[PDB]
């Protein structure tokens, strides 16, 4: 998270941001939150990050919120 | 007659219980049931004179009742016995509730919500004592019962906040009948009823609820005091354990009132002032609320007076509260004018008045005060005066009479002087130069803090009534 | 003096006269209490459109 | 409706006792005459009320005790009968042509003079009352806008007449709220003056400094006490309001004050501690204000209750004036010039000190009055910072309400 | 009522008379607890020593007492 | 009615409860994250009118606002002698803008 | 600092503005909400109705 | 009265049905009125006058007439002693 | 709350005891305990001599104080127990005010202060309190200035003071938090 806000350039914002849904695989409900923030970013990078991370995090074992977010 | 009164009544009832038992079995919200149940109150203490008063009994046989029923009884002989409309199967039914579930239910056995029924048909038994204003037997009648009951469940939260409201007219009874009756009897049993206030509050830490804490703190300090001991009162209070969640416009306003009067008695005056501004400024101001402002004013006047300040002539006169007032209006002319005689005629004049509101033993430190405030006026009408003079103006004997008050007078700081008898004349050591000092940055310095304390204060609470009402249903 | 031409102060008493031609307001002194005094009159605005809450 | 004013002031003299008791009996004389001639009995049967154990104490109708010094004053019943015969005859002569203008149509204006007819004679006896009722039937009626306002006007003197100020401020609250309803230029110049005497009796004179003057520049002194009282009203409330710098231009320079010169004593007192304080002339300040308490604010019925506060603040006023001029003075030089010793300087600065005004100190030892009035950074500051402390004040008790609910 | 007369035979000495006034406390200890705050080390002292079989108690009352003022 | 069942809270604690317990720490090192975040926008805010603030500054051309044809978009006819139909700027006027 | 303690209060007043917008904006939604949960029962109605 | 700006504090703490049970509870504590109980022992009290002049019943603001008493007649007095003081100085 | 022949007496001597020990504060937390028991019930009859003490003391009467004390000891019985302490106490009190009312005094007017009858209980007591007898003048100045400085040794002041620096570096980090 520390990251993705404080590194400007755009690999590394956008990285980041698929990586958290990684470490939170088991803990997939309360990812729609966290990057809730990032997904509003007036960065395009990061909400590129912010759509592939739910993706993931939410892919075998569904969940509403993601959907939603991603439309 | 009996059937229909009694029918017409028990409608409301109905209505109210299902209020309580929506809320609390889909969970508080803390603060928002609270203010709900408040305004239940205020309908039902006119209901239960209304419309006979057996209304309760009618309705206690329609609810599941353990063993409700006996202690009802008991209430209803003293104020006239009725029981006709109010047997069963012309009172009873075990459907129309959500509350007792269906017959088939109670039947077969499922979970209680004989706890909330209890709750409530408890409410009603305080209500009703304070409505009739039954004294004597029935103040240990209901004590007794109550109390145990509330302990023979799982202490929870849900039951705490409903059951905390109930606590505050079990300790307006026993000051009643212990007011209208001296006896050994109502000596007694004051020590089992700090001896529970206490056990309650150390439950109601383990547990967590905030209102239960603060309106056990209130009823045992108001105790402590009117038995006149100090000492216990302010032992409690520095343990620092008075919520600050839920608590109410009365409730903190309460708090403050005894913590002026147990500073003041203690000689700091100005720890007790603090306290006088914020019980009025909590308070509302209603004809409802007229008792609390009106011993509230009574106690700022002497507080003030005892620093050797004096209250305008515009507080008194513009008071629509001034004919009770009258006395500590004369307190203020006659500390101001110095006069020894003036004072000594007053509070024997309006000795039972003082007295009965407990206020005297503070006028008698005023009596001090007339010497300090006439060498005040003193020392700004004249920076150096004999010591002659003075002796003449305040009525005294000696030159060594004066020097001896004016001393210890300075000690405190109130005049701001210094004897010179060296040359035999008082000066006036008030010099000003204030912006000229180091002082005035750290003045500055605490007002700064004071408007951080309301941007914290105001960003933390508007947040919180939007997390709920963001998720609350809506088009 | 009551003219205040140079606006100054008389000892009876040592027989003297002091002047004084010092600023006795000052700018920031004036305008502190323009400020303050109008957001006075805001304060008591924003409770009196905000008595629905009630 | 014109007799009222002068009838009112006489008898307001028959009450006090701090006058000339010769004053009384000349005053005596006359304000009889009129009750018995204008039929005034219900203003007497009023007055008598009011007084009670200072004045009537002389009345056959009453009990007789040492308080009256008058015996001129006797109430009796040779009154009652002669009203009787004249409110008879008249009244019903009014009643019949009501009725008639009923008949005739575009009777709303010929019923309403009628019946303003009628508030007049009502008036003119005493009664507020029935003039009240009266004109208020006139009110409805179709009447120029201009009439509507005069009529609660006519309504308002009669609080005065009767010596009631709080029946006074509901009757002008009506004039406050009809006043750009008409518009009218015409009324506006009579509103300054009722309201200027109303104004006179509040504690406040500010208003009335404002209000007094204009009625001295535009001549508006009608159906109410004469151009000379006004006047006087002027410079006593000029003097109590208006600082050293714009007494001299607004009170002492007035046209209108000089031209109507002081030929009463009453606006010759007042007039003449106005002018000695610029001249800083301090010895004829003290016997000119012992003439002010005697001739004006006493006699006055809106400074009946303000002669203490004006003796007091006058004092002060010079004080202070002094105080500001000078960081040393002696208290023989201080004392010689207002014309009071050394022991009669102290204990009347003894009271003002304490009273926030004059901001001194007194010594015995050295016996110099010392000046201890900031006027630099420390003044500066201690005004600022409690206005500031009341904004803070506002922002708790405001923010503290919408967060507990 | 007070428990100051309990408190007042704290500070007297005597073994026998401590014996006594460590068992009156202990029956109120539950009960009251703001009465009797101010004895704390001098009971504290009594738990130190070892010349008690009262040692158990007076610990006891220091305890009850301390939790309910928040230590 | 009577009774519920006290092991059926007692359970819970211990299982589920003190495996979100833990889940309410990682909000909570959410909160300290958008601290930052919130920090970082007001210096990102200070840097997006700086770069407004150079295309103020000259070389500009005079023209003439007419009028508007929305609240953000106006028409205007330069000094060159051309109509341009034009975005206009915030933190400007749009009341005194009008004529 | 005298200039400074002034300035501190003066956004009191822009904060106190704020509270009180957001506490009638809550207050809307109050209203929005229980109008929804009538509306429920017109159109549970109107297919019993037809 | 009451502290601070009493108006202020009157605006800002209201009735509500709320604190209205409150309010009531909160003086049943300080035992009724305690204005009720004042009226019946002294059989009516009576006015200000003892060092009141234009008393309590102002129709406009009150003074400070209302600690103090008549001060002209002492005025008078002064005046005229002052005379023989300074005629025989 | 007692019920007792010997009541009047002891209460008496309850009072006199707060005052011995010299805490004020302990004396007045009191009295409002007994109030309740006196109310229409004693009041004063014997029990009028600790509250005029302590009247006096607060009220600078410390003239009255020392006779009021000694004309107790016309009724005699054990308050001369209370008396030795209360004159020791009296002494006291006063070189705590006289302090702040002088910067040199001399030996003749102090002693008339402090009720001394002799030389030898006048200069014993200005040594204790650090205050110089130099031909026969007593300075004030000794200890007022020696206060001063050993409060300026210590630690507190600093923050209790707020340093200028500091006191911007809260202004800031309020803004920015």
């Amino acid at each position: 998270l520390h990251v993705a806000v404080s590194d400007s350039n755009d690999d590394v914002r956008r990285a980041a941001v698929i990586a958290l849904g990684f470490v939170l695989l088991r803990d997939y409900t309360t990812v729609p939150r966290i990057v809730q923030l990032l997904s509003k970013s007036h960065n395009a990078h990061v909400r590129c990050g912010t759509a592939f991370a739910l993706g993931i995090a939410c892919a075998g074992k569904g969940l509403q919120s993601a959907i939603d977010v991603l439309d | 007659l009996h059937h229909s009164e009694k029918k017409y009544a028990e409608e409301d009832q109905v209505q109210e219980l299902l209020k309580v038992l929506n809320e609390i079995s889909k969970t508080t919200l803390t603060l928002d049931p609270r203010y709900i149940w408040r305004s239940l109150k205020d309908l039902s203490s006119l209901r239960n004179q209304e419309l006979l008063n057996a209304e309760t009994l009618c309705f206690t046989v329609n609810v599941l009742y353990p063993d409700s029923s006996s202690f009802k009884k008991n209430l209803l002989k003293f104020i006239t016995s009725n029981h006709k409309s109010s047997v069963p199967g012309s009172a009873e039914l075990r459907n129309s509730y959500p509350a007792s579930f269906y017959s088939v239910n109670t039947e077969k056995k499922t979970i209680e919500v004989t706890a909330e029924i209890n709750c409530f048909m408890h409410l009603l038994v305080q209500l009703f004592l304070w409505d009739s204003k039954e004294l004597e037997q029935l103040v240990e009648f209901n004590r007794k019962v109550v109390i145990p009951n509330l302990l023979c469940y799982y202490n929870l939260r849900s039951l705490n906040l409903i059951n905390a409201k109930l606590w505050f007219y079990i300790y307006l009874s026993h000051e009643t009948l212990a007011r209208s009756s001296e006896e050994i009897n109502s000596d007694n049993q004051n020590i089992i009823l700090r001896s529970t206030m206490m056990k309650f509050l150390k439950i109601a830490s383990l547990k967590h609820d905030n209102e239960t804490k603060a309106m056990l703190i209130n009823l045992i300090l108001r105790d402590f005091l009117n038995n006149g001991e100090v000492d216990s009162a302010s032992d409690f209070i520095s343990k620092l354990e008075y919520p600050h969640t839920d608590v109410s416009s009365s409730l903190e306003a309460r708090y403050f009132f005894y913590l002026s009067k147990i500073n003041a008695i203690q000689l700091d005056y100005s720890t007790a002032n603090e306290y006088i501004i914020a019980a009025i400024r909590k308070a509302p101001h209603n004809s409802k609320s007229l008792g609390f402002l009106q011993q509230s004013n009574k106690l700022h006047c002497c507080i003030q007076l005892l620093m050797g300040d004096i209250p305008e002539l515009s507080f008194f006169h513009q008071s629509n509260m001034q004919k009770s007032l009258l006395p500590y209006y004369h307190l203020t002319k006659a500390v101001k004018l110095g006069d020894l005689k003036k004072f000594t005629s007053t509070i024997t004049k309006y000795k039972q008045l003082l007295l009965k509101d407990d206020t005297y033993q503070l006028c008698v430190r005023l009596r001090s005060n007339v010497i300090k405030t006439g060498i005040r006026i003193i020392s700004l009408t004249y920076k150096k005066i004999s010591l002659r003079d003075i002796c003449l103006k305040l009525n005294l004997d000696s030159e060594q009479t004066v020097e001896y008050m004016v001393s210890r007078a300075i000690r405190d700081g109130v005049i701001e002087a210094k004897i010179n008898h060296e040359d035999g004349f008082i000066e006036t050591t008030e010099l000003l130069n204030i912006y000229d000092s180091e002082d005035p940055q750290q003045v500055f310095d605490e007002r700064i803090k004071f408007a951080n304390q309301l941007h914290d204060e105001y960003l933390v609470s508007m947040r919180y009534p939007e997390d709920k009402k963001t998720q609350q249903n809506e088009k | 003096i009551l003219d205040k031409i140079f606006y100054g102060v008389l000892d009876q008493g040592n027989g003297w006269l002091y002047v004084y031609e010092t600023p006795n307001q000052d700018a920031t002194y004036d305008s502190a209490l323009e400020l303050v005094g109008q957001l006075n009159k805001v304060v008591d605005q924003l409770f009196e459109k905000a008595s629905v809450l009630y | 409706r014109v007799p009222n004013y002068e009838v009112s002031e006489k008898a307001f003299l028959l009450t006090q006792s701090k006058v000339s008791i010769e004053q009384r009996k000349e005053a005596a004389e006359f304000v009889l005459a009129k009750i018995k001639e204008e039929e005034m009995a219900p203003y007497y049967k009023y007055l008598c009320e009011e007084y009670l154990v200072n004045n009537g104490q002389s009345d056959l109708e009453h009990d007789e005790k040492s308080d009256s010094l008058n015996e001129w004053i006797k109430f009796d019943q040779e009154l009652y009968n002669e009203l009787c015969k004249k409110n008879e005859s008249k009244i019903k002569e009014l009643n019949e042509k009501i009725q008639k203008l009923e008949e005739d149509d575009e009777g709303e204006l010929e019923q309403a003079q009628a019946w303003i007819n009628l508030g007049e004679y009502y008036a003119q006896i005493g009664d507020k009352d029935n003039a009240e009722k009266t004109l208020g039937k006139s009110l409805s009626k179709a009447i120029s806008t201009g009439a509507k306002i005069d009529v609660m006007l006519t309504i308002a003197r009669l609080g005065f007449f009767y010596n009631d100020q709080l029946y006074v401020k509901e009757k002008l609250e009506a004039v406050n709220s009809m006043i750009e309803k008409g518009g009218d230029w015409e009324r506006r110049n009579r509103y300054k003056t009722y309201y200027g005497i109303h104004c006179l009796a509040v504690r406040n004179f500010k208003e009335a400094a404002k209000l007094l003057v204009d009625s001295l520049a535009t001549f508006t002194s009608i159906e109410l006490t004469s151009y000379e009282s006004i006047a006087t009203y002027a410079s006593v409330t000029g003097l109590f309001t208006l600082e050293r710098t714009d007494l001299k231009s607004k009170v002492i320079d007035s046209p209108e004050l000089l031209s109507l010169i002081s030929t009463t004593a009453a606006l010759q007192s007042i007039s003449s501690l106005t002018i000695s304080l610029y001249a800083s002339d301090y010895a004829s300040y003290f016997p000119y204000l012992l003439e002010t308490y005697a001739n004006v604010l006493i006699p006055c019925k809106y400074l009946n209750r303000h002669a203490d506060f004006f003796v007091r603040e006058m004092r002060r006023k010079v004080y202070a004036q002094l105080l500001e001029s000078y960081k040393t003075l002696s208290l023989k030089s201080m004392a010689s010039a207002f014309g009071v010793s050394v022991a009669f300087l102290d204990n009347d600065l003894g009271k003002f000190i304490p009273n926030k005004q004059l901001n001194c100190v007194i010594d015995r030892v050295n016996g110099i009055v010392e000046t201890n009035r900031p006027d630099n950074k420390n003044a500066q500051y201690h005004l600022l910072v409690k206005q500031g402390d009341g904004l803070l004040t506002k922002l708790q008790k405001y923010g503290a309400a919408v967060r507990l609910t | 009522t007070t428990a100051a007369p309990l408190l007042a035979l704290l500070r007297e000495n005597q073994d026998s008379v401590k014996t006594y006034a460590l068992e009156s406390i202990n029956n109120v200890v539950d009960q009251l607890w703001s009465e009797i705050s101010n004895e704390l080390p001098d009971i504290e002292a009594l738990y130190d020593d070892d010349t008690f079989s009262d040692r158990e108690m007076a610990a006891l009352i220091a305890s009850k007492v301390y939790y309910n003022l928040g230590e | 009615n009577n009774n519920s069942a006290l092991s059926n809270v007692n359970s819970d604690i211990y299982f589920k409860l003190k495996k979100l317990e833990k889940e309410y720490e990682l909000l909570t090192l959410q909160e300290d994250y958008i601290k930052d975040e919130q920090r970082h926008l007001k210096r990102e805010l200070k840097r997006a009118q700086e770069e407004v603030k150079r295309i103020q500054s000259v070389p500009l051309v005079i023209g003439q606002f007419l009028e508007p044809i929305d609240q953000n978009t106006g028409i205007v006819s330069s000094t060159t002698g051309m109509s341009y139909v034009v975005r206009i700027l915030s933190t400007l006027d749009r009341e005194l803008l009008k004529p | 600092i005298n200039i400074s303690n002034n300035l501190q209060k003066a956004l009191t007043v822009k904060t106190n503005d704020e509270l009180m917008v957001i506490y009638i904006s809550n207050l809307v939604r109050s209203i929005i909400a229980f109008d929804d949960l009538i509306e429920n029962k017109i159109q549970n109605k109107k297919i019993q109705e037809q | 009265m009451s502290t601070d700006v009493a108006a202020a504090q009157a605006q800002s703490k209201i009735d509500l049905t709320k604190k209205k049970n409150e309010e009531i509870n909160k003086k049943s504590l300080e035992e009724d009125d305690e204005f009720e109980d004042f009226p019946i022992d002294t059989w009516a009290n009576g006015e200000t006058i003892k060092s009141n002049a234009v008393t309590q019943t102002n129709i406009w603001e009150e003074n400070w007439d209302d600690v103090e008493v008549d001060d002209d007649f002492t005025n008078e007095l002064k005046a005229e002693l002052d005379r023989y003081k300074r005629e025989n100085q | 709350l007692s019920e007792s022949d010997k009541k009047s007496k002891l209460i008496s001597l309850y009072l006199l005891n707060l005052l011995s020990q010299n805490n004020t504060t302990k004396f007045h937390s009191e009295l409002q305990y007994l109030d309740k028991h006196i109310k229409n019930l004693e009041d004063d009859s014997l029990l009028s001599y600790p509250i005029k003490l302590d009247r006096w003391l607060m009220e600078g009467s410390y003239q009255k104080a020392w006779d009021l004390l000694q004309s107790g000891s016309q009724n005699i019985s054990e308050f001369d127990s209370f008396t030795d302490i209360l004159k020791s106490a009296i002494r006291d009190e006063i070189a705590k005010n006289t302090e702040l009312s002088y910067d040199f005094l001399p030996l003749s007017n102090i002693k008339a202060l402090l009720f001394f009858n002799n030389e030898k209980e006048t200069e014993k007591f200005a040594l204790e309190r650090n205050w110089p007898i130099v031909n026969s003048k007593v300075y004030f100045n000794n200890q007022s200035k020696e206060k001063a400085d050993y409060e300026d040794e210590m630690m507190h002041e600093e923050d209790q003071k707020t340093n200028i620096i500091e006191k911007a570096m809260d202004y800031a980090i309020s803004i920015e938090n």
